[PDB]
């Protein structure tokens, strides 16, 4: 069972790592504890297909804050994702790097959300200023170091109208807290 | 034919009001 | 301001949740079915729970409540808002909303999910734009999106330009048991299937009692809708302006606007019944139903569902024209008439039986109800004057429409 | 059975290999790598993680899995030490105060039973200053033919060149393939 997951998940063949997946997936949505199994699907996470990518992510941020120490594994994948030329997996990056609950994750996670606060895409800027927010709601001060509200003030002056009305989401939620 | 009404074409504009 | 949208089954089964600020702990979603249980055995369930400090307003689906908890001072309507847009995107992409497809289709739900909202500030809504990036069987996501117009995707091409329209009208009538019709509203609906090529943009144009006065034109027959409400692709300030709708339909079937004004004319039926009940011996039916509307007018499918007694067995019908069945479920007389031309008069002789034991607990008067639909009918005068198809490219439209009359809120209070 | 379709397989090339990537931050192992993949000497941030490619040469994919230096990493290559073939050691002979410091991490490293069939494969990384040793004083130093049951061979290879790839790769294709 388990030790058959993890062999499967540890090959070197993409049709039985997309199974795998698929059950640990279904596993955590029947309700099966999968925590323990978060450091070997960290191996399987650097796939081209983005079907693997979204699951792996996904159970990352559902497995963040019970193995913190073990989520110290995916910042340069986040980091090597953040530049991906299609814009879906930038903003899918985004939204996993914010979704994560680390303390430990965010102080090295600054840098990307500065480079993709200018993108060009508006899914990547929208992606951008959801992250911010997100950040900011997890570590005000962080944000504020980062300097992240002149960047979020200039987004409501800009292009792309639902990137302006995310941005103005986000800083609304800010000024809340 | 189809069941509550059958279906009837609609001019471009109002051609009485120029 | 949701913290996590989840959707729950009939025996509290949590089928898929998608935590969107974390802020909550996933283990309280177990107490959600005690509470729903108990504000629901006293009477004070509502759709917006409180699990202390953090509420789960959810609203019930075909086959599973869509809770989603949330613990600051969010906006519930906002909520509301994006819960109805993802049953509307699931049902687009799920011809059926049960429990089996949740189970199946978990691999294209995550992603729709994590695609929908992220942070509890939903980004995309629509489910044609959607189903461009995220598909059960990726590329870059379309321009749509980033740009303005998100509910109409460029580059659409077909080998005709056929739209077809839709006047559904709705007769509500709330008829008291004097006698007298309390509420009697009528809400329009104008639905359409564009299918076109390229990016129209539709410029629709009807007899407007406020657009025929603005005209100079107020002496003929125009609607005077109390609310006119447009949809996403209308565009607010054309309407603001001079009554100007002008909007770009989108691709498929698409509510465009929505007009909603009292009716003052007397009712299309006319119905007159009596109870002759017997204390525990018989009961009488002396229904009769006038119809009060046009006689060119035929109202496809009548169905006049009287309530019958609860515990009426053994029943006689003495009808006119007209199937008359009584179904045990409903616990009420269907009286189903197939066509009903205009100014016909249905009359009816109930008599059914009654047992002996009088009944433990009183079980209230449901009120008649009648379901006509005759199509080809307008009764609030509305006609449309003109579609303004203008596209770039350059092309002739054959646009289409229908006026479909049905009964709506048609019910008839009991004596 | 039938091994007609190996046999089909291997007349064309059907064996690919893998390979690891270790060593201590700032030793040229994601130059090395880039140099290996494409042949241009990119510069990058330190490696937080790790970095997973694959190399095509002599009908064999040679998988390289860099993993990076840092103290909260060194404990880290555990992880691939499962289902790993092969393992290849980037020494920075530029830090004379973390000799020291890669040498104990080898060593370290060298200690693992389930380690034991990945042959040695030391390589001379930057080779670009006069500071740098030789290949046998790098090599005495470290001790490497005191590594019993162990087949370890130095290659000295400059990031900004890349000369001596080709040797080590040749090197390494004769330690894993013994055929024809
Ligand atoms: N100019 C120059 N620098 C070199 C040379 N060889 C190694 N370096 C230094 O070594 C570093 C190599 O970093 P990378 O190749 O990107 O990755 P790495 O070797 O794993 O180092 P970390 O990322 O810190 O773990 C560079 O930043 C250089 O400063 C060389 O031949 N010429
Ligand atoms: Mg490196």
């Amino acid at each position: 069972e388990i030790f058959e997951l993890k062999a499967e998940l540890n090959s070197d063949k993409k049709e039985k790592k997309k199974e795998a997946v698929k059950k640990v997936i279904a596993s955590m949505t029947v309700g099966k504890d999968v925590s323990a199994l978060f450091p070997d699907v960290v191996n399987c996470m650097q796939t081209d297909n983005l079907e693997l990518k979204k699951l792996v992510y996904l159970y990352l941020m559902n497995y963040a804050k019970s193995q913190p120490d073990m989520a110290i594994m995916a910042v340069n994948t986040f980091v090597k994702d953040c530049e991906d030329p299609n814009p879906l997996i930038r903003a899918l990056a985004v939204r996993t790097m914010g979704c994560i609950r680390v303390d430990k994750i965010t102080e090295y996670l600054c840098e990307p959300l500065r480079k993709c606060l200018k993108d060009e895409d508006p899914y990547v800027r929208k992606t951008a200023a959801v992250c911010v927010a997100k950040l900011h709601d997890i570590n005000a001060q962080l944000v504020e170091d980062q300097g992240f509200l002149d960047t979020l003030k200039d987004l409501i002056s800009d292009s792309n109208p639902m990137v302006v009305a995310n941005a103005v989401a986000a800083l609304s939620e800010i000024a809340e807290s | 034919d189809r069941k509550g009404g059958s279906y009837s074409q609609a001019a471009g504009s109002d051609s009485a009001q120029s | 301001s949701a913290s996590a949208v989840y959707v729950l089954d009939l025996k509290g089964k949590v089928l898929i949740c998608r935590n969107y600020r974390g802020d909550v702990d996933m283990s309280e979603v177990e107490h959600f079915m005690p509470i729903l249980m108990e504000k629901e055995e006293e009477g004070m369930l509502s759709p917006i729970l409180a699990h202390g400090g953090v509420r789960f307003m959810w609203i019930k689906h075909n086959n599973l409540y869509l809770v989603a908890t949330s613990k600051k001072n969010a906006c519930v309507s906002l909520v509301f808002s994006f819960l109805y847009k993802v049953v509307q995107v699931f049902s687009e992409y799920f011809k059926e909303l049960e429990e089996e497809s949740i189970r199946d289709n978990f691999v294209i739900i995550y992603e729709l999910l994590d695609e929908l909202m992220d942070f509890g500030y939903p980004q995309t809504t629509d489910s044609k734009i959607l189903q461009e990036y995220i598909t059960q069987e990726a590329p870059r996501p379309p321009a749509t999106v980033t740009n303005a117009v998100s509910w109409r995707s460029e580059g659409i091409k077909y080998r005709k330009n056929e739209v077809f329209l839709d006047v559904i009208e709705a007769v509500n009538l709330l008829v008291s048991a004097n006698g007298n019709v309390l509420r009697s509203e009528i809400v329009g609906s104008i639905k359409m299937r564009v299918f076109l090529s390229g990016m129209p943009e539709l410029r629709l144009g009807l007899n407007d009692k406020v657009l025929f006065d603005n005209t100079g034109r107020g002496k003929s027959k125009s609607v005077e809708l109390e609310d006119v409400k447009f949809h996403q692709c209308v565009r607010l300030s054309r309407f603001e302006n001079d009554r100007t709708i002008s909007f770009i339909p989108p691709d498929g079937e698409f509510e465009l606007m929505s007009y909603r004004l009292n009716t003052h004319v007397k009712p299309l039926i006319w119905i007159e019944s009596v109870i002759e009940k017997h204390s525990h011996s018989r009961i009488e039916y002396m229904v009769k139903a006038k119809s009060q509307f046009k006689r060119r007018s035929t109202a496809n499918n009548v169905e006049i569902h009287i309530p019958v007694p609860n515990d009426a067995d053994s029943p006689k019908f003495k009808t006119t024209v007209g199937s008359v069945k009584w179904v045990p479920e409903n616990s009420e007389i269907v009286w189903s008439v197939k066509s009903f031309p205009g100014g016909k008069e249905y009359l009816m002789r109930a008599h059914f039986g009654l047992p002996s034991v009088e009944a433990e607990d009183k079980e209230g008067k449901p009120p008649i109800s009648v379901k006509f639909e005759i199509p080809y009918f307008t009764t609030s005068g509305i006609q449309v004057r003109y579609l303004k198809i203008i596209e770039k490219s350059g092309y002739q439209a054959l646009p289409w429409v229908r006026y479909i009359t049905q009964n709506g809120d048609y019910q008839l209070r009991t004596q | 059975g039938n091994i007609f379709a190996n046999l089909f397989k291997g007349l064309f090339g059907k064996k690919e290999m893998r390979i690891l990537m270790v060593g201590l931050d700032a030793a040229g192992k994601t130059t090395i790598l880039y140099k290996l993949k494409l042949g241009e000497i990119v510069t990058t941030i330190p490696t937080i993680g790790f970095n997973v490619e694959t190399v095509e040469y002599k009908n064999i994919s040679f998988t390289v899995w860099d993993v990076g230096g840092q103290d909260k990493i060194r404990p880290l290559w555990r992880h691939y030490f499962q289902n790993t073939q092969g393992l290849i050691f980037v020494v920075d002979s530029n830090d004379r105060e973390r000799v020291n410091e890669a040498r104990e991490e080898l060593m370290r490293m060298l200690a693992e039973d389930e380690l034991r069939d990945a042959v040695l494969l030391v390589f001379a990384n930057k080779q670009d200053l006069p500071n740098a040793m030789n290949a046998a004083e790098i090599t005495d130093k470290l001790g490497l033919h005191s590594l019993r049951h162990r087949n370890w061979y130095i290659q000295a290879t400059c990031a900004t060149s890349g000369d001596g790839l080709y040797e080590g790769l040749d090197w390494l294709s004769n330690q894993l393939r013994n055929q024809k």
